[PDB]
């Protein structure tokens, strides 16, 4: 994902088709939206050699989780991927791949809300539990946009440079592998897809799902708000009867401290979701760049 | 994704005609429009090439100018005059953005200080605000009758731009009496075009995040109210040094308290290690304060300076200080009101204001929610 | 001596018998003596150890003044908290940040700092911490475990010192806009600012100034390793180091006196008069019984005071 | 810890802008306020480079100068007029307090002599008010001259927690004396050795005297004896100088004893022969302290900006100060049997003789009480 202008096309043109099962799912289909994506970004001016390895695979559910790149190889140049890189790359692929759809799935709320206030800000019996939807989110965005800095700087930029520092000086190809080889141990190690690290990755796990719950918490009291409004603006249009609606909107502002529960609760969640995933940094090195990045301010920690 | 940008007044169309100049000279492309011989994403500010923009008396000196190949005082007249050629504008409009493939945004370029420039963005911000509801906009205003224009122009923008970076001539004139000894309109511009021309530099040139605009907006703004941003511009060496020099006063463009969001662009061939070394003596020092009931950090990102024009850096920032400012407009406008066909508009006005600077003020409480 | 300075040059960077006649002796010393002058220069242009002693001494003898102001002011509202109760990874990126904002940005081996909270006190929270050095392997024979506790036994002793006048100062001030105290003050900061001096300017400095000439006429690393460890052991004789217990109980009543004037009665100023001039006599009067030792009262009384 | 710095009146513009340039030079700094390619702390006066200063038609004569880049006679005219811009002058002073990251100090240089006297007696008023907790050390220039001279000191001695006198007449007579002048071109000059050579501790970081309050809470120890004199012989070991800085020839200044001496040392003097001499000045006695509190004299080294040979100058607290007051106290009375309520003057009249009384009890063997 290291060109960011392709990959956010392409993450545009396969979003409606991964939303299907994945049953009905066939890779036939998706080489044409892949081959439009690098016809349209920056990709284009390339290496046409490069370009014809460069692939779709489907792994074998939801179509956000079956699909990766492969970037076949095969020749000469295999002796240095060995099967074995390929097989490293896709384990990290997936959470490169994980870390990018929980984004930008947190600015597609963040972009609704500045379109949502927009409409309903004539309602002052909305915006006390409307609040608390917007606290939530600049809360959680908070903790997967500092994530993808400690993802740039910190695992590749930084492993990046002593591979690319140990290859313009070696030679006899036996310390290109020895030094493409260990590129390969430490993102797996700075990343956390470990072996010992087990029990940290589970615990992140929680959190991306608490995001994904949270935009499905969020339309629907989006929604039930733009529905009452709607039949607000048709039930006065016509007319410029008055007391059957004064319980069908008296009942309308009683729904509301029932909505509150939830925002009320999901958020007590999420916080202890995160105030537990701290604790599971202190430990195997790297890691401790990350508690920075998280608790900078010291928004938690009291 | 597409951006396009309008300019409005006198003020708007130089500082985008300088922008304009600004970036056809980081690119390859002669005044001609012909890109010149001699990576750089172009697509998203170029069509391939014309620049995205929509000019609205100095036009005819843009077309005296090389670059010609390249294409009352009331804020009531100015709105008044802006209702008129409604279709006659929007059908440009119209037909710039469905010739796009995706649209993304409307920056537009204006000064808020007065003229007509103020009424007709006004107006248009209404009108874009209700035909398309899906595009972000951001707004390159830039700050000084007077006031009443003023704070016209905030009630339209607290509540329709999705994004706002302010831009105050007084601070613009203070840093160039200072570092620039200037004693003019066309050299305040160049400082313009130059933060300008940074803002969107990680657009143009692909790094590993901030791909697009909302990549940049969402990451800042927290709640849809708190959406006035200011920047800062220190080269006028390391990145701790850059982020030392940026957090002085002494280089923002702006006339408790504490900080909201911070985002820092370094355009430098800096050793990237060293930024998260950076950032934690900048924590140990406790150079800078957050707000106490949301987790808020600071965000740095680096790019690549362009290799046909040393490092640099910029900062935009989410300060909850900048309320100040608007109190003396709101002020100002008190003593307008107690000196002299409803004016209950202005009134209108002054009590959104009223509302968006106690929203600041309550901002820097440890109860800030409810 | 002779293939031991070519290994730790190689790895960074004909002889016949005869007797009678030494045509062997006098070959080994023409290159023994470009063994060394390979080595020797090799770490005074390029990594330019005497360029690697004076970084130690900028921290562990607080020579860099720019520093320590400007660490103090900003992690001391976490060091007065208890022991078992701070976050290491809170003070050191505090550390990193005194560094860089401060004059000692100019230091290529300030990445070896590193703190460690003792368990013992200078037999809690500020009276356990000082730093902690790193060092590589060659290095490491010189300046080692052995020898570099001895660098942070002489550290917190002088890390309480400029810790007390720091907030004796601090306190003149708060009173300036119940009167009598003012004479009292002038007691306590006229003999802390009177032993820092002598333990700074007249006693490490010297020792220190004859090192660094020490060294130019060195022959074999076990000399140099002679002229430092007879400069540790100097530091730690001339000072108050080696007891001399009655310092420690002296220290308690200035830096308590901070504490009373910080709650802001009477019948109190006039108790720690009692109290520390007592204390300070039972110094001069040990100090002064021996065979310097005897300047240091030239340094605490100047106008005859004290003539008791 | 940053230190703003502010000027009033003809005299503290003209030291102040020849104070800048003698810090410009001593640094890689060019005039342009460009650093020069060509270790010293320079954070403390200069924001990352422009220093920390707040002026207030001299003004013109130093925006056509080359340095144009780095940026009526009665007190009453000085009081009130400093009141009708409490706002303005405040609005500048705010915006670049909170700017800088910690303030310490107010170093402010004014002469008592017209509108510097009537507004510095302002400023220092105000400073109180607002920041409590902030050090106001002030370089004070001595020369209806006896009133605009004696009502500035009501405010300096219960308002600046330090002061260095530097009186004209003592310096005109170094002028002629080792200079042979007969110009206020030239006594500044000297004016400005003094003033840079003091914060020479600030910039160049040593063992100790790394912070303002460092170096005044050393030299006064009550809050009422904080008047300072000056003394600075260059115009060869640490015996030459140390004897030269004691002769009353050297000192700015026209029984008595010392209350803390602080020296500055700004040679490459090898650090071993420093306590020798110190052996040495108590020997010969030739300075005495007080008798009642245990006094004793302070030595301080540094370094010389390589950029830019033994110098020296001295802090002291003398009691003989206390003879330049009563020269101003004398002439008051004078013109007061001469010619709303004009009691500021009486009770700042009854205030300084307070003070003056407080030096003549400082060389009694009872001070206390
Ligand atoms: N910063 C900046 N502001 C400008 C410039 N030119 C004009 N302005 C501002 O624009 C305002 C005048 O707008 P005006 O041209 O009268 O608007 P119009 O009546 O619609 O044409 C003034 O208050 C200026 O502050 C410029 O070059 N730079
Ligand atoms: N040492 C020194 N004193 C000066 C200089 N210029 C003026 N003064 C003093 O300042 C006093 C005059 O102050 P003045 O300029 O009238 O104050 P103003 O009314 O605010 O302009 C005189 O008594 C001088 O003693 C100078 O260059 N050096």
């Amino acid at each position: 994902l290291g060109q960011g202008d392709f990959i956010r096309h392409l993450m545009d043109l396969l979003k409606p088709e991964l939303v299907r099962p994945a049953t009905t799912l066939y890779q036939h289909n998706l080489t044409g939206i892949l081959e439009t994506a690098v016809r349209a970004t920056n990709a284009q001016f390339d290496s046409p050699e490069i370009l014809r390895r460069l692939d779709v695979r489907l792994l074998e559910d939801t179509g956000w989780d079956v699909f990766s790149l492969d970037y076949h190889v095969d020749g000469p140049i295999a002796t240095v991927f060995t099967r074995e890189c390929m097989s490293h790359y896709l384990r990290v692929f997936n959470f490169l791949w994980r870390a990018k759809r929980m984004e930008y799935i947190l600015t597609d709320i963040r972009k609704g809300h500045m379109c949502n206030a927009k409409l309903l800000r004539n309602m002052p019996e909305f915006s006390g539990v409307l609040h608390q939807c917007h606290i939530l989110a600049s809360e959680m965005v908070h903790f997967i946009h500092q994530m993808q800095y400690y993802i740039t700087f910190e695992v590749l930029e930084c492993s990046w440079d002593e591979l690319w520092n140990k290859v313009q000086q070696a030679q006899d190809l036996d310390h290109i592998i020895a030094a493409h080889e260990v590129f390969l141990d430490t993102i797996i190690s700075r990343c956390l897809l470990d072996s010992d690290s087990r029990a940290l990755l589970n615990q992140l796990r929680a959190v991306f799902d608490q995001i994904i719950e949270l935009q499905n918490a969020q339309d629907a009291i989006y929604r039930a708000a733009l529905e009452e409004l709607q039949r607000r603006l048709q039930f006065e249009e016509k007319k410029k009867e008055e007391e059957e609606e004064n319980k069908r909107i008296g009942e309308f502002k009683e729904s509301i401290p029932k909505m509150c529960s939830q925002l009320r609760i999901l958020t007590h969640f999420y916080q202890g979701i995160v105030q537990q995933f701290l604790v599971l940094l202190t430990t195997d090195e790297s890691l401790r760049f990350l508690s920075f990045r998280l608790d900078f301010n010291e928004h938690y920690k009291a | 994704r597409e951006i396009i940008t309008l300019q409005l007044g006198q003020c708007g169309n130089q500082i985008g005609f300088e922008f304009w100049k600004q970036l056809c000279a980081e690119h390859g492309i002669s005044p001609e429009g012909i890109v010149e011989e001699f990576t750089d994403r172009k697509d998203v500010f170029f069509y391939q090439y014309i620049p995205r923009a929509v000019l609205l008396r100095v036009i005819h000196s843009i077309l005296n100018s090389p670059y010609a190949k390249l294409y009352g005082n009331n804020w009531a007249s100015g709105f008044s005059q802006g209702e008129k050629i409604h279709e006659d504008i929007f059908d440009i409009i119209d037909r710039e953005a469905d010739g796009s493939d995706s649209l993304e945004g409307f920056v537009l370029c204006h000064s808020i200080a007065g003229g007509t420039g103020s009424g007709l963005g006004s107006y248009l911000l209404e009108r874009l605000n209700d035909r398309y509801p899906k595009k972000l906009v951001q707004t390159y205003s830039v700050f000084p009758v007077q006031p009443y224009n003023s704070l016209l122009t905030l009630k339209r923008l607290t509540q329709n731009a999705d994004c706002l970076v302010v831009l105050d001539n007084t601070a613009l004139n203070r840093i160039a009496t200072d570092r620039l000894h200037i004693q003019s309109f066309s050299q305040i511009n160049q400082l313009v075009s130059t933060i300008m021309s940074a803002s969107t530099t990680t657009l143009r040139y692909p790094g590993y995040m901030n791909n697009d605009l909302i990549g940049l907006i969402a990451s800042l703004i927290p709640t849809p109210r708190l959406h006035f941003l200011m920047t800062g511009y220190t080269p006028l060496t390391t990145v701790l040094d850059v982020m030392r020099r940026l957090l002085q006063p002494k280089n923002v463009m702006v006339s408790n308290h504490c900080y909201i969001a911070i985002l820092n662009i370094i355009q430098g061939e800096v050793d990237p290690t060293q930024v998260h070394k950076s950032l934690q003596r900048i924590r140990e020092r406790k150079l800078a304060n957050f707000i106490p009931w949301g987790p808020a950090s600071i965000q740095v990102a680096l790019s690549r300076k362009s290799p046909y024009l040393r490092v640099s850096g910029l900062m935009m920032a989410n300060h909850t200080s900048i309320s100040s400012l608007f109190e003396r407009t709101c002020r100002q406008y008190d003593k307008l009101r107690k000196r002299e066909d409803n004016f209950d508009e202005m009134d209108t006005s002054r009590e959104i204001v009223q509302q968006l600077i106690d929203e600041y003020h309550a901002a820097t409480r440890p109860d800030y929610i409810s | 001596s002779t293939g031991k300075y070519l290994n730790v040059v190689r790895e960074c960077g004909e002889i016949i018998y005869t007797l009678k006649e030494r045509a062997y002796v006098e070959q080994i010393e023409k290159a023994f003596n470009y063994a060394s002058k390979v080595l020797l220069d090799f770490l005074m242009e390029e990594k330019e150890l005497v360029a690697h002693l004076r970084s130690i001494k900028r921290y562990f003898l607080m020579d860099q003044g720019d520093f320590f102001v400007h660490f103090m002011d900003l992690a001391e509202e976490e060091l007065r908290k208890p022991v078992e109760d701070i976050t290491p990874p809170r003070l050191e990126a505090l550390l990193e940040l005194a560094l860089r904002m401060s004059t000692a940005n100019t230091d290529p081996f300030k990445d070896d700092l590193k703190i460690d909270l003792m368990p013992h006190d200078l037999i809690s929270g500020l009276e356990a911490f000082s730093f902690d050095y790193i060092v590589k392997w060659p290095l490491s024979l010189i300046i080692n475990r052995k020898a570099l506790t001895r660098y942070q036994m002489l550290f917190r002793h002088m890390f309480y010192c400029k810790h007390v006048e720091r907030q004796l100062c601090s306190v003149w001030i708060s009173n300036k806009t119940f009167a009598g105290a003012f004479t009292l003050r002038q007691r306590m900061l006229n003999f802390v600012q009177n032993i820092q001096y002598y333990m700074m300017f007249e006693v490490m400095e010297p020792t220190w100034h004859i090192l660094e000439k020490n060294l130019k006429s060195a022959s074999n690393i076990d000399d140099v390793l002679g002229h430092h460890t007879g400069f540790l052991d100097t530091c730690l004789k001339d000072c108050m180091l080696t007891l001399l217990k009655v310092f420690s109980k002296l220290m308690s009543v200035c830096v308590m006196f901070t504490n009373c004037m910080q709650k802001f009665f009477e019948a109190t100023i006039n108790k720690f008069d009692k109290n520390f001039s007592a204390h300070l006599l039972d110094l001069l009067a040990r100090l002064s019984i021996y065979s310097g030792m005897a300047s240091v009262i030239s340094r605490l009384d100047f106008n005859g005071f004290y003539t008791e």
